[PDB]
């Protein structure tokens, strides 16, 4: 059937991170602290 | 007006004890996986 005779040639057919910033969270920083010696010399005088 | 949250710099490591503080079910999100930890689970829609 020389109707539906198809011809093709070459042509020219052309068309991953995670991350998420909070604000702030920081914990008890410098933990370190008496309560004596203020108190010996307070209990002292 | 504002929105509760929960943060931490590790693990949330949210589980249920029984009386001799044993876990059953849990639920984990961590960094890299949301582990659901239980006997079950379900989805279900308001009208059942
Ligand atoms: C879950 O709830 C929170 C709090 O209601 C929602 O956060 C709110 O998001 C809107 C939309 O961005 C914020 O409005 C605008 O935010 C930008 C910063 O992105 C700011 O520059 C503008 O001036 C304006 O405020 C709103 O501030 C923000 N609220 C808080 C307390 O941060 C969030 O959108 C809700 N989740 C969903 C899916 O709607
Ligand atoms: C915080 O959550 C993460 C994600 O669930 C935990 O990471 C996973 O922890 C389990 C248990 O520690 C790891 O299983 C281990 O596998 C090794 C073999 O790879 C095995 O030798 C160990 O005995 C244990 O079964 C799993 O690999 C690990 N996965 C990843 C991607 O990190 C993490 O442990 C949690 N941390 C805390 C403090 O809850
Ligand atoms: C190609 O074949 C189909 C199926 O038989 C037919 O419908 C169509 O008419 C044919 N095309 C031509 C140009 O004859």
């Amino acid at each position: 059937d020389w109707c539906n005779v198809s011809l093709v040639d070459t042509s020219v057919p052309e068309p991953g991170i995670l991350e998420h910033d909070p604000f702030f969270c920081p914990p008890t920083e410098a933990t370190a602290r008496d309560f004596l010696a203020d108190a010996l010399v307070t209990l002292l005088v | 007006g504002n929105a509760l949250y929960f943060k931490s710099a590790r693990n949330v490591t949210v589980n249920i004890l029984n009386d001799q503080t044993k876990v059953l079910t849990q639920l984990i999100t961590g960094p890299k996986a949301v582990e659901a930890y239980g006997k079950k689970f379900e989805v279900k829609t308001v009208s059942g």
